[PDB]
C-alpha cells in the first residue's frame, strides 16, 4: 500500500501540476523533475516487488 | 485509472464518437479490470488447488 499509494499520489500531483503551464509539446524542467521523481517512486515499488 | 479518465476528459467537447485517447484509456481500464478479475479467479480456486 506504501508503493501503490505513493504512485497514486504522484499521479494526483502530476494531474494537479499540469494546470500550471500551457499545453506545450516539449518537456520543461518541472516535467523532467516530475518524470525523474515518478521514476524513483516506480523504481522503489519494483524494488519492493523484487525483494 | 478512473481518476486519470475523469481528470483528462473535461478539456474536450461532449462528442459521441470514441476518440483515440478514449480508446486507449478504455483499453487500459479493461486491462487493469481483467487483471483484477483474474486475481479474483485465482483467489476463488486457491483454497481447493494451488497448482492451477
Amino acid at each position: 500500500v506504501f508503493g501503490v499509494t505513493t504512485v497514486l499520489t504522484m499521479t494526483t500531483l502530476s494531474i494537479s501540476a499540469r494546470n500550471s503551464l500551457p499545453k506545450v509539446a516539449y518537456a520543461t524542467a518541472m516535467d523532467w523533475f516530475i518524470a525523474v521523481c515518478y521514476a524513483f517512486v516506480f523504481s522503489a515499488l519494483i524494488e519492493f516487488a523484487t525483494v | 485509472m478512473t481518476t486519470i479518465n475523469t481528470h483528462l476528459r473535461e478539456t474536450l467537447p461532449k462528442i459521441p464518437y470514441v476518440k483515440a485517447i478514449d480508446m486507449y484509456l478504455m483499453g487500459c481500464f479493461v486491462f487493469v479490470f481483467m487483471a483484477l478479475l483474474e486475481y479474483a479467479l485465482v483467489n476463488y480456486i486457491f483454497f481447493s488447488q494451488p497448482a492451477r
